[PDB]
């Protein structure tokens, strides 16, 4: 109103406590800007203590600071600039192009707080994505602005899946995507950066069908957990607003969960099951409900988590787990098998998967493939010591077909055409379904195993073992 | 008389296995439970840290 | 004599002081003190007591501004009066620390006279944005094969290296350091690689032995030694590998290339435990400060290949970070595990075994990839990979015994071989041009058909066979660093030749 | 200095005074409260303003009336040091607890003595063999290093550096000093009547040898700075008389655990396990005033409780940080009657190399990791199915990694007694033969039973003539 002035009180972390003026009180979940030698450093409100001590987040680095010194309050949560015109360009946490394109022409601001759409609101229809990639397609079908989510291991590729899903199905896509990076390396980012521009998803002078919301690691703890509220806001926009459909990202959460563990700590509050915060449920709820297909719009988000030393019982891993519809595990044995994609075919289960909705033929064709793979990793052990020649001649050639299937389903990233230089390749699901099928009818029990490595379709397996045999 | 007494020795031989198995489970069941009683100490500890603060 | 221009310099330093904050302490203990006062006190502070202590400045509470002392205690004593410096931690960077121990505040301890410094820095930088990056492209060898090979290094780049307690732990890094002595010595600018080798928590016998095991290589004049020993105050431990980070942005903006060797961040941990315990801020998760992540990972990405706008720059990083019992799901190792950029996991069961250097490779990644791997290199060991992964499956089944199949054992033969190839001398890095030829003959199964026992000495042969007769492939090994369809042809002629001896 | 003071609480061994006049001693200051058990010694520690300081006590305090008299002794405590401290027991304080009336001093020094610098250091490179064969074999000691045991206390671990004793320092000659953090009183008593019984005290002439002892009785404020003590009487050989010493220290987790202990009563927010912030800082700046210096060369033996011999507990864990090499003995290989009990696996020193010690030695040790270790890793196999299901090829390995195990133990003239079996120290350059002719599987072909506690190669030999009978 009158900008209430504060003097900080106290610089202990990114906790900064301000002393607003007597009798003008600010508000739970404010935003406040102090005025510093660089930028403005703002200050999320997000206690009140009384005598007018407010208890607030950093947004950005608090060296330097001096106890005492004018505090502007600015208001309401940090509000974001929202646009078509947000398209095109790197934005950082605090709401600035970071990729120095000029100030962003806002059209509209919004508030990084935003409520969950009521149940009334929210209504979801059932519809299968494509994603191109054999495995995913088959053994665990993603559906159309559900909330997929990227379970895996640290960077075992995993920004790689990520790029090869924007590769295919976001330059595929009609609707806009976001990609927001949460605590993610410069390195990466660069990647990231480079890219999309070479992908000509951003134009510089051209159009741009992506808007990016990079926030790194290198930034305070705070300013680390409010990247997902403000990417989350440009998706609100286009998805509301602009009324299209989206195709969310984010990446990776589990940095989400880490950051609001810091910073919880830092609030003061007693550290909860594995350190992580007391909040952690509601908090992941927040960002989780916030993301759904309303009557207004679709959003498809695939959201990266990184599973702490590759153990799901971990709390975070584990409150996400349920969180996300569509869940896909990579899985390190599968990586080191020289397998990639790096999904486990066994631990990949979605919701839409069932017989009526991805239709009997696909449903009775993938049932084969589960019970097959199921066989041979129990047959796995008894291989292992007894031998091969102790099991039953239908084991046996079972055991064959699994490990041609196991093989089978390695695909080429278009994305490792940099990474193992060999061509992408994108398989119809019609296509993969039928191809699968002919494999588990034997038809091609004439193949040897390598003539089903990163191969396509069943042109391909065929193509391969005739190469092969020469 | 060698396929007998293959086959025989076998049963002999994978029968001792049993038991030295079956001694095995019973001194790693031993490591078990104490390293899950610790397990559970350890995490009590940290909580009561947090708390005392 | 030195003692009458010395005190002429001391007469020299006079002139009143008009102490515009005071503040007088109070509550001062266990080397943490807390002044009363300091109304005007920036944070992050360097802040004289009076009583010729000097401690930076942590917590700015509405009572009691907590200025962590970087000296002992025994110095300091209640009621005293602080002098607030007015500046910020710095410290002198310039070329002149080639060839120079120093400590935490820049003094030379190795007493090689007074620091030749073009600037001063402050120990908290801003890491290189995305917009001035751009992507590696230059390789950086570290004369060890298998690291060569399997995890290539790459400038701008972190990769970590983890493993169990002092396994030679230091060494595996000096190995790098070592190796970069023959681009060093070489004049070609643009492979020089300023190195920095920064010793935290380490005793200064320690050190010392290492400076003098890098004189004795006599690669201190390309190396600066950042140290922080046992004894220095768990402040100035703390502070150290951000005024590390300092000294190395100077190169790292004059454009040269550069790499600093942080050993062992597991010793900053403990040091910001102690340090966030006394100032008794909340204690984190396993009591290591829940603001540890930000901490360690604020001060690793400021290694980066900058772009070439800015003249690419590039400081390299490679932290390490020691495993307590190898546990790998401690908080301080999982963090750091994110925050890099690779895993070069050492493993203590395999030094037993005698590889030596010991690699877990598959609990070795390099997610930047062989970007930065030597195009030759790359060619050559395109199925070690795999080799070496076959080797790993069959050699599980091979622990049971069972009588196994010609192809397993075409595996087993070969991966045995393959290892033995590996295996290198500590202190004794190889130089590429001559490793290019080893992994042709081992990947081209040359070597798989040599027995065991002799592939120690048919290394040594084979290098001076290829000295004698090859010399002219291995100076083109060098020169044109692609394997070309003559070379591949010579090579492999060379090595079929060399296969009875 | 002079400065009255009312003692305002009595928390433990962890006595507050507060000073009424405005000059208060500063930290690390002693002060000494004189009662009917004569002057108790309490070390200032922290400053809790409004002129109540917070002292370490370092002598019991039961008893103690609250607003009792203190009166400051001022500046660190000063100990007496000279070579009149040879032939002495000294306490914690200075006091003769040998009985041989005041120590005749020369100078007093300050307990707390700041390590010496970076450019003081002189790095050793100096052979010293022991005649212990797994000693000698698996990580060569060096004059003036800093050598390592760890597990169960005086379980053997006193026993091997009394062993230590017998060999290294008798040979060493020259000053030696011997120190005792919170070791069990009777064992002291033995290492006192022995030490006279070797003559290295004699108390009739000169003893080349001095004591300090701390009990484990002693309070546990006490046992803290009995080690900062021991330094001390460590410097003024290393500095002021410039000889090459000695150093034992028994047990430096005492050192950690004592400062533990204090650490909770001091008011330290505690962490990892229970230890102390400052345990880093602490254990640094105490084996930072160990150290071979170019004023002088001190070898130092350190022997570590590692407590349910769990070497990832934080004070073991950052024990092994500061040591040059280590031997750490194992329980495991204790229940194999492996004496001595050091892991073959879990031993290091820098002083093992190529270079040191050539590379005859070192080819020779590193066939003797290489079978240990595919024996242990062939444990699980042998274990689950019998030896004969091992591969023939592995089972030229098993076997001579049997012997080479029952080989490694070498009967200690120490532990003649509890061995019953006569002790034999056996050469640097009979040990790598020894091993280098077992490793050719020369003498394989006697039982294992013959390599069992008994010395050199030459011994097994006959060992083997004494079995065929």
């Amino acid at each position: 109103s009158t900008p209430i002035t504060g003097k900080v009180t106290a610089v202990i972390g990114a906790i900064v406590d301000v002393h607003f003026e007597q009798s003008e009180l600010p508000a739970i979940l404010n935003a406040l800007e102090i005025k510093t030698p660089q930028g403005k450093l703002v200050l999320e409100v997000a206690q009140h203590l009384g005598e007018n001590t407010v208890r607030t987040i950093a947004m950005d680095g608090t060296e330097g600071l001096v106890r005492g010194e004018k505090v502007l309050d600015t208001g309401g949560p940090i509000s974001v600039p929202v646009g078509r015109e947000t398209l095109g360009r790197i934005i950082n946490v605090i709401g600035e192009p970071i990729d120095e394109r000029g100030p962003i022409k806002s059209k509209l601001r919004k508030p990084i707080h935003a409520d969950p759409p009521s149940f009334a609101e929210q209504s979801t229809s059932a519809e299968i994505l494509e994603t191109g990639i054999k495995v995913v397609d088959l053994l665990a079908p993603y559906a159309r602005g559900g909330k997929i989510g990227l379970f895996g291991g640290a960077g075992v590729g995993k920004t790689v899946f990520i790029q090869e899903l924007i590769n295919n199905i976001a330059k595929a896509h009609g609707g806009f995507s976001v990609f927001t990076g949460v605590g993610e390396r410069t390195r990466e980012g660069n990647d990231l950066y480079r890219e999309m521009k070479e992908t000509g998803v951003i134009n510089l002078e051209g159009e741009s069908k992506v808007a990016l919301v990079f926030g790194q690691m290198n930034e305070p703890p705070g300013a680390r957990a409010r990247v997902a509220l403000t990417g989350l806001t440009i998706a609100e926009y286009f998805r509301d607003e602009e009324g299209q459909d989206v195709l969310l990202f984010i990446d990776n959460i589990f940095r989400f969960t880490q950051a609001g563990s810091e910073v919880s700590a830092l609030l003061g509050r007693i550290p909860s099951a594995v350190g992580y915060q007391p909040t952690l449920a509601t908090d992941m709820g927040l960002l989780q409900e916030r993301i759904t297909t309303t009557k207004k719009g679709s959003v498809t988000s695939v959201q990266a988590v990184y599973v702490p030393a590759d153990d799901l019982t971990d709390p975070a891993p584990a409150t996400t787990f349920a969180h996300l519809d569509a869940t896909t595990v990579l899985s390190r044995g599968i990586s080191e098998l020289g397998i990639y994609p790096a999904v486990d075919p066994l631990d990949s289960k979605s919701r839409l998967l069932d017989a009526a909705v991805v239709g009997q033929e696909h449903y009775d064709v993938a049932s084969k493939v589960q019970e097959t793979l199921q066989t041979y990793k129990s047959l796995q052990d008894i291989i292992a010591i007894l031998g091969m020649d102790e099991l039953s001649e239908q084991d046996k050639l079972t055991v064959e077909r699994a490990r041609k299937i196991q093989r089978f389903l390695s695909q080429p990233f278009a994305v490792a055409e940099v990474f193992t230089g060999i061509p992408g390749k994108l398989v119809r699901l019609k296509d993969t379904v039928a191809s699968f099928k002919a494999v588990l009818e034997g038809k091609y029990d004439n193949i040897p195993e390598h003539a089903f490595y990163m191969v396509g379709g069943i042109e391909d397996v065929v193509a391969k073992a005739e190469k092969l045999a020469a | 008389q060698g396929y007998a007494a293959e086959i025989s020795a076998r049963r002999n031989a994978m029968d001792n296995a049993s038991k030295n198995a079956g001694d095995m489970i019973n001194r790693y069941s031993i490591l078990y439970n104490r390293t899950r009683q610790a397990v559970i100490t350890n995490e009590l500890v940290d909580i009561i840290t947090g708390a005392s603060s | 004599e030195v003692s009458s221009i010395l005190e002429e310099r001391i007469k020299g330093v006079s002139d009143e002081a008009n102490l515009n904050e005071t503040g007088r302490v109070l509550a001062v203990g266990d080397g943490i003190a807390r002044v009363f006062g300091l109304n005007n006190i920036q944070a992050e502070e360097l802040v004289e007591f009076s009583s010729g202590v000097k401690g930076m400045a942590l917590n700015l509470e509405p009572g009691q501004v907590g200025i962590v002392l970087f000296g002992s205690d025994r110095l300091v004593k209640e009621g005293e009066l602080v002098k607030r410096t007015g500046n910020i931690v710095d410290v002198p960077v310039g070329p002149g620390l080639l060839g120079r121990v120093v400590d935490a505040l820049g003094n030379p301890i190795d007493g090689k006279g007074p620091i030749d410094a073009a600037g001063r820095s402050r120990a908290q930088v801003k890491a290189p944005g995305i917009l001035p990056r751009r992507s590696v492209h230059e390789p950086v060898q570290t004369g060890l094969k298998a690291v060569d090979a399997l995890v290539p290094i790459g400038r701008g780049q972190r990769e970590l290296i983890i493993g169990d307690r002092q396994t030679g732990k230091t060494a595996v890094a000096l190995d790098t350091i070592l190796n970069q002595k023959r681009w060093n010595n070489g004049s070609d600018e643009s492979k020089k690689l300023y190195c920095v080798y920064v010793a935290v928590g380490q005793k200064r016998s320690t050190v010392a032995q290492l400076v003098q095991t890098l004189e004795q290589h006599d690669a201190m004049k390309y190396s600066i030694i950042v140290a922080a020993t046992a004894s220095e105050a768990a402040p100035l431990q703390y502070l150290a590998p951000f005024t590390a980070a300092s000294i190395g942005e100077w190169f790292r903006d004059n454009g040269k290339h550069a790499l600093i060797v942080y050993d062992d961040l597991s010793k900053q941990a403990v040091a910001y435990r102690q340090l966030s315990l006394l100032l008794r801020r909340p204690p984190g998760r396993e009591a290591y400060p829940g603001d540890v992540f930000y901490l360690h990972s604020r001060l690793l990405e400021r290694a980066a290949k900058l772009s070439e706008k800015e003249g690419s720059g590039s400081l390299t990083a490679l932290p390490v970070i020691e495993t307590q019992g190898g546990d790998v799901s401690a908080y301080i190792p999982t963090n750091v595990i994110s925050i890099t950029d690779g895993q070069i996991f050492l493993e203590a069961e395999l030094f037993y075994k005698g590889i030596r250097p010991a690699i877990n490779v598959g609990l070795s990644v390099s997610r930047v990839g062989s970007a930065a791997q030597v195009k030759a290199l790359k060619q050559v060991a395109g199925s070690l990979k795999l080799f070496l992964a076959q080797y790993r499956e069959v050699a599980a089944f091979a622990q049971f015994g069972s009588d196994l199949d010609a192809s397993t054992k075409q595996t087993l033969v070969r991966g045995e071989r393959l290892t033995q190839l590996l295996k290198q001398n500590q202190y004794s890095p190889l130089a590429t041009e001559e490793q290019v030829p080893l992994i042709y003959a081992g990947v081209n199964g040359h070597l798989d058909g040599i027995e065991l026992s002799r592939i120690g000495e048919f290394e040594s042969s084979f290098l001076s066979y290829l000295k004698s007769n090859h010399n002219e492939l291995l100076t083109e090994i060098r020169e044109k660093g692609e394997l070309s369809k003559e070379l591949l042809a010579s090579l492999k002629s060379a090595t079929e030749s060399f296969v009875a001896t």
